[PDB]
């Protein structure tokens, strides 16, 4: 009852794996050699055998061996079954390509043949969590394998879906544009609710409230985890008003293809502040709707929103929660949509937000993860798909794609319906 | 895993690959028996990228050794790391090239490909999965430029999707040792635009140009170059040898860096590179070694890039380093020079991140850069070869060879389309 | 009462054997000079003489001498009776005619005679343990030439047989695909249940689940026992739900011809991870579901499950077996015949699995063994027949096979008869 | 229990054969007298295989040894091991063969063969299960060649359900020293095709390139040549001798090896072979054990196997390894070089696996090669013999003997039809 199968693809989805299995670890109690000395509350992210191991339900993916050797010498090694740790032998090249009809095709049928040994495990499966990056060969070409398999062989399950999506202005490879735009048909058809995340934003976030000058990438999993706790700690933990999974996708997703929300968590804070804040109910709703602690560089303000998911965890009370967003909808800078008057879909859970130990990111009492339906994300993509059009008007790399078994033709159809997609969150607004 | 076949042809070939296996066997912590010595186990997770492991934990680099001569075998046998390759890898003929290009590809080592040929099979079936061929030459004289391009050509053949990685000493008029290196060039590159899936452009003008105005040595010998090329050897699979925050493969590489096939004549470059006398002095860190990365005295050919505009640049950084603090140099980078870079590609930057810095270094950055500007390099090879053709002028030693005139006037008309192609995104 | 003759046939056979009896005297605690420190529980194996002496129910034969030899020379040379280890002076070479047709021949009704004085001992004799190669001279021939005097002889007992098949891709010998086409009337007409494994789904098993890199025989041998001993456990032990012999064949076997179950045990596990994993019965029962653990290289999803058994040993409920199941039935991926509403057979005994203590398998309070009948199946003899095809079209090595006795239309007629085979599987999943 | 009967003919015959008997005896620990001074019992379990016991517990080895010259004689029973053999088993003529297969098969060994043959059946009489007949000779010269392929035709008539397993050395043009070796062997090979259930074909220019291109000896002998012959030899009967994880008998051999009935003239091989100044650099390991077996290199025949296809190869493996790892490698090597094996076959790959490596090595392989590019052996030979044979030179050397001008004519026939059958596959 309540299981949720995590999967973790590419070189960002597998190491923010390493951060989301190091924090659920610490919550639920378990030893990285998957022990737990002294309720079933671990049960939708743990199968639990005999021995009083418990084992994650989760199947980490890569074409590359580097990363998940990396997971297999460290310290969860003994956390994982062997054979849902998943490698080839031959890397993707940042290449949607070679990520779909190429190398992930070898691979492909040994991925679902964990996913179908994990669901054999749930009774009740309430979902797929799935990590990626969008401007990865692995990330885009081999999600985009494994999810068209999976909207066939499970259609039914609420596939969920964290996304490291390319920046306004820092980027790591020429060919992100090509790679995310190819991912809009995954998400549009095969997806259920696809949570869009931006390095930029968080990078500003931690020099803003973490007052750290210079963060690696450990310390932006360590974010991105936090949130995914907070999805699910409804589906964990007691609380006041908990949320199901498709509960929440109920008030989320207005419409069939509108279901792209961004995300936000409060307070992000550092053991310098959190002792001076006071960190009331009330500050930290009201930190969901700054701009500045957005995870995508887009304006709320250049939008409207549809529908918000406040979900609160650690000690508040739901006097405090409809006295906040009174608040809320007393300010006129953040705008809702006409047709929804109700705007706000609460959650409340009595488990705090866990700390890592080593982590940047303070023991607080309370906790928000704001997850929001609102117009404003179509400039991400309009961002995104002006870098498109320069590169494909020269086909400035398309020889590599073309070589590697795809249509040329699926350049112009992927650029077609990613503005159907910015068409529909513009058409809704109004 | 990954593994790669490494070959070296002629003199110069022989010579940087010989320091290239003195620098990642320091790497991977293997003595000069080819026992492993090293402190670290992620030093022996891949020493089969470059090694057979052989019975009591001895290692043999799969490097196979080529000349026309015994004497650079012999002086290689004898080096300071000569008894770690396998005997059977040196295969050589008795009378040299010539420095005649047509005695490498159609004489001399047309006699001997058919035995080197016979070892990269036996090396490449001993992979496991291979990635590629990382070949070591010269383009001036005949034996890289004529032999190492026939062989690039056979295991081009016989190898279609496998990476063909290149690193390539070529011709400048300012530091040469040949009256005919112009000819033998232009037949070489020639081979090598339409083979090879990158080509690593080496001058040695702006080799002994980073020996006398960056690290301030008196006296810079051939060891002194060949240790400056073998650094960024050593950088570009970084990636498949050691973990990192972005790891970035061969080709991985190739997809980011060409954007159109042929345009694949890049320009290496290697940081932090100090005067010997002076590092106290200097803070190593990401923005230092950025402002040297970028500058026009660091880059391996003569080509200052402000004679053009980059492609793709792609900066594969080794050590503890932020990913904020490296996004925002190379994002600074290519807004504050915008004019030195095509505004069709909207980033024009990779970057990669190994966890391991070189041992003795804090941090570490290899540069490669793929610019318009190498159209000068081609340029200048090309009216130095026809100021000779068009007086015929030492033909007799290639038509000699069998080799057609026609084949020259073939030479150089894709010569011209190389340089056209270039200066067309200029 | 419920005694059992096992015969280990040939060096896969013998060697099977060595692990076999290996594990069961630890599990009865008899030491390997076959006598017992200090229930008639070790009766369904061991016949005991008056000294205090315990004997196996076993018969082991090779056409040559050298895996016996080491029998007759290692630490169970005082386990076995000296006549009942039988070798020939002879290779049968690969060659199914020499084992069958002219060496075999000679040794037949010596090895007979063993089996009448084993049988004359037992009193209700449950059933002969038949453990052989498909692939081998002595394995295919040597045991078609005894299974047909077996059934002639004791016409009414079960014969139950454990075959080492033929791989994908890893095999040892070039004429493997003809010894095993011609065994196919063997299992067919003079077998009641035949359990086929394969080489290659072992060594995956190994590898993802015991994480050995690089294992030997050993290693699988002792995966090989595991099952025989829990398919005997009902027959040695006390449970709560205790499955005799038939008793399982009457679940599992719908058509007279329809006896080709796949077999699976769970948990396959090292040291290092069953401190970790819950081992709970909902996970080892999901374990039995994935492809990842069946002991063929054969997917279970391309085809339709007609019977399972479920036998589970150790600390185990049939609350939580049924609870277990309810989950199985519902996972659309796993899917049941449309005339088999009912599926399980569920039996469960209290005695553990045994370490072998030199063993890679870790100590476990539960395992279960799944033992299926499903059409997939079908692909592993499509993948064989196909490697027959090829070599028949040339008569590839068709003269040491005439050159000793046979028939060449036998070819044929062997062809054919896995034909219908191949029919019939395909046939009932409609 | 198996026993072989093992015979040797002529110089190269007896050659080989002497230095086998070294090496067998060193693995079965029998000391030079004939006693047994060995380690372990495995050693002795099987000492039956190539051995009479005699009083004492003196061993005796059951070789038959056979030549036209006593000084062949003189030098084996005068060497190294040379006390060990049963003075009676010593059979021999006065006058030589000549180098003529006319002499060897129909004058000076018709002679003598009534008095091998009666010994013959002395040692095979003894044993318990004879397997078969392990024949060391020569093609070359005429004692080896015609007595030796008339001794096989009078021991197939005799015993025709045993195994009869030769190893032939044999002509090649860059390494010789007879003006009528083709002549001989084109008369040889003609017993050899119809009688013979094993042939492994030798040749001493490939076995002069393993001494210079593998173990790099300065000045290797025809005691280095033998050295690696009869490691070979000890190498197939290993699993009839030693226990093993897969047990293959010389018939399981044979079965496996031979698709049809006279493609059976194998290409022996063997590893680790090893610079005896390299050693401690190579880690001893299944995949290096392969990279080296399956190269072209160390194969002791001179077809290069890139010039045809294998029907079946056979790796009689050695040592404590895995099965995983044997069964892997020898799935790799034949999807990964998929063109060099016949595709009417769909696994060609015997594997073999013998718990008991060779003295002083952790593991060891011998290989045996059947492959359609044993035509080279077979063309060349019959091309030297066409040159010669259009003009009847030297024929009066050979009609003199009886022989007719059509055994010729027939003999070269059936060449042909060898050289057609391997051809036909290709
Ligand atoms: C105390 C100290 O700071 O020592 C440094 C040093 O002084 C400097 C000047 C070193 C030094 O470099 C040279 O002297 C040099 C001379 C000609 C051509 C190239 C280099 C150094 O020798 C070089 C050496 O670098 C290495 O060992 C790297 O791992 C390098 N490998 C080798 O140089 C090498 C040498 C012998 C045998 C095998 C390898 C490497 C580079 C790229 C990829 C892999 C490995 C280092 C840190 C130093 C000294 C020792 C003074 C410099 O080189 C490097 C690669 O760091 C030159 O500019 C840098 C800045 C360093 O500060
Ligand atoms: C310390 C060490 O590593 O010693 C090795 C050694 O250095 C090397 C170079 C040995 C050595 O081989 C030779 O020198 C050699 C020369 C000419 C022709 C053939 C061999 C060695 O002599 C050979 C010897 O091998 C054996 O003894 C085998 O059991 C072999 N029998 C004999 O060679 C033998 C010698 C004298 C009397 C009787 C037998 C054998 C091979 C196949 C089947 C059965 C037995 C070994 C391990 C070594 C030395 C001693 C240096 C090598 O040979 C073998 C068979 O292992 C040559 O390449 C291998 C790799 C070894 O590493
Ligand atoms: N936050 C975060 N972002 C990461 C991390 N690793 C990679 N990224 C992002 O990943 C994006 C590019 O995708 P890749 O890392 O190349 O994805 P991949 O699936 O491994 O791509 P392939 O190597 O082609 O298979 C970049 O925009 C990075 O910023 C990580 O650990 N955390
Ligand atoms: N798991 C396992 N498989 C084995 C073992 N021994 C042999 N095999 C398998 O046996 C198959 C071939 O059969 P053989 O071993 O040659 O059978 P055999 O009865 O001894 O054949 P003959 O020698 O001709 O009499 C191969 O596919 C091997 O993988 C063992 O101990 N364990
Ligand atoms: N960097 C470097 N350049 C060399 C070396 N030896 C020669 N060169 C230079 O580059 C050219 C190489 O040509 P060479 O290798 O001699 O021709 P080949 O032997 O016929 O292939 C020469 O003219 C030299 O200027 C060396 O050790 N290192
Ligand atoms: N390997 C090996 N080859 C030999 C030896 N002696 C001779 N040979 C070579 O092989 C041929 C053998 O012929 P030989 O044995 O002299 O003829 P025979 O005495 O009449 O049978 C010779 O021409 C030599 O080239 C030896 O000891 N070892
Ligand atoms: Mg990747
Ligand atoms: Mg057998």
């Amino acid at each position: 009852m309540r299981e949720c199968i995590s999967v973790h693809v590419g070189q960002a989805g597998v190491q923010i794996g390493n951060s989301c299995w190091e924090l659920y670890c610490l919550e639920h109690g378990l030893q990285p050699d998957g022990t737990m000395p002294s309720d079933s509350s671990f049960g939708t992210f743990f199968s639990e055998t005999g021995s009083g191991k418990h084992v994650p339900r989760a199947v980490f993916v890569d074409l590359e061996q580097t990363v998940i050797g990396e997971i297999r010498n460290g310290p969860y090694r003994s956390l994982f079954h062997p054979e849902q740790l998943i490698t080839g032998k031959e890397d993707a090249a940042n290449n949607y390509a070679r990520g779909h009809y190429t190398i992930g095709k070898e691979l492909i049928d040994s991925v679902l043949d964990r996913v179908r040994k994990m669901a054999d495990q749930c009774s009740g499966l309430q979902g797929f969590l799935v990590f990626h990056s969008f401007g990865g060969g692995t990330g885009s070409g081999f999600t985009s394998l494994l999810m068209e398999r999976l909207s066939v062989d499970y259609g039914k399950k609420s596939k969920l879906e964290f996304s490291v999506y390319p920046a306004p202005r820092i980027s790591t490879a020429v060919v992100e544009p090509y790679n995310s735009i190819l991912t809009t048909h995954t998400t549009l058809e095969h997806s259920d609710c696809a949570f869009m995340v931006d390095n930029e934003a968080i990078y500003d976030i931690c020099n803003r409230n973490l007052d750290i000058e210079r963060p690696s990438y450990t310390n932006l999993n360590r974010l991105i985890a936090q949130i995914v706790s907070s999805i699910t700690a409804s589906l964990r933990f007691d609380g006041a008003l908990n949320v199901d999974l498709t509960e929440f996708q109920t008030n989320l997703v207005p419409y069939p293809r509108i279901h792209f929300p961004l995300v936000t968590y409060s307070p992000i804070i550092s053991a310098e502040k959190a002792y001076h804040e006071q960190l009331s109910v009330p500050e930290i709703t009201n930190a969901c709707f700054e701009y500045s602690n957005q995870m995508v560089k887009c304006d709320p303000r250049r939008g409207k929103y549809m529908a918000c998911c406040l979900l609160y965890r650690g000690d508040v009370v739901p006097k405090d929660v409809n006295a906040a967003i009174a608040a809320i909808k007393t300010r006129r800078s953040i705008q809702f949509v006409d047709w929804c008057p109700t705007g706000f879909k609460v959650g409340i859970n009595y488990q705090p937000p866990t700390a890592v130990p080593g982590g940047d990111v303070a023991k607080v009492l309370r906790a928000v993860c704001m997850l929001s339906n609102t117009t404003a994300i179509a400039e991400a993509w309009a961002r995104l798909d002006h870098k498109f059009d320069l590169m494909y008007s020269k086909r400035a790399f398309v020889h590599w794609y073309v070589g590697e078994g795809m249509e040329e033709g699926e350049f112009s159809e992927a650029r077609e319906d990613m503005a159907a997609l910015e068409k529909d969150y513009e058409e809704v607004g109004t | 895993m990954r593994e790669i076949v490494h070959l070296q042809a002629g003199q110069c070939g022989n010579q940087i690959g010989a320091k290239f296996w003195e620098v990642i066997s320091d790497e991977h912590g293997i003595d000069p028996t080819g026992a492993y010595h090293g402190d670290s186990d992620l030093q022996l997770e891949r020493i089969n990228v470059y090694y057979n492991e052989a019975t009591g934990g001895k290692y043999v680099p799969r490097a196979v050794l080529v000349d026309l001569e015994p004497g650079t075998m012999d002086s290689v046998r004898s080096g300071p790391f000569g008894q770690i390759f396998r005997p059977d890898n040196f295969v050589f003929g008795q009378s040299g090239a010539g420095n005649n290009w047509a005695k490498g590809h159609y004489t001399e080592g047309a006699e001997l490909v058919d035995s080197v040929l016979d070892v990269v099979r036996k090396e490449a079936e001993s992979c496991d999965c291979l990635q590629g061929f990382q070949l070591t030459h010269s383009l001036g004289g005949g034996t890289g430029s004529g032999m190492g391009t026939l062989l690039i050509s056979k295991i081009r053949e016989e190898y279609p999707d496998r990476i063909m990685n290149t690193f390539s000493v070529v011709p400048s008029p300012k530091v040469s040792d040949t009256v005919v290196e112009p000819y033998n060039a232009t037949l070489s590159v020639h081979q090598l635009v339409e083979n090879t899936d990158e080509t690593y452009c080496i001058d040695n003008e702006a080799l002994y140009d980073i020996c006398f105005r960056t690290l301030k040595l008196t006296t810079p010998t051939y060891g002194d170059l060949n240790h400056l090329v073998s650094a960024t050897m050593s950088g570009v699979t970084t990636c498949l040898r050691f973990p990192g925050q972005l790891n970035a493969d061969l080709r991985k590489l190739a997809v980011n860096m060409v954007p159109f096939p042929r345009l694949h004549f890049f320009m290496p470059g290697f940081a932090p590179l100090t005067s010997r006398g002076s590092q106290q002095y200097r803070a190593l860190t990401v923005p230092e070694l950025t402002q040297q990365m970028f500058d026009a005295k660091n880059m391996m050919a003569a080509c200052d890039p402000r004679h053009g505009r980059y492609l793709t640049v792609a900066a594969i950084f080794r050590g503890r380093m932020s990913m904020k603090e490296v996004d925002e140099q190379m994002l600074n980078v290519q807004n504050k020079n915008s004019s030195y870079f095509v505004e069709w590609i909207p980033n024009n930057v990779k970057t990669a991140v190994c966890d391991i810095p070189p041992r003795g270094l804090k941090m570490s950055a290899t540069f490669i850069g793929n610019s318009t500007a190498i159209q000068e390099l081609f340029k200048r090879i090309s009216e130095q070869f026809t100021a000779m053709f068009r007086r015929k002028a030492f033909l007799h030693w290639y038509t000699g060879e069998g080799m057609d005139e026609m084949e020259f006037t073939e030479a150089e008309s894709n010569m011209n389309d190389l340089v056209s192609e270039y200066q067309q995104y200029q």
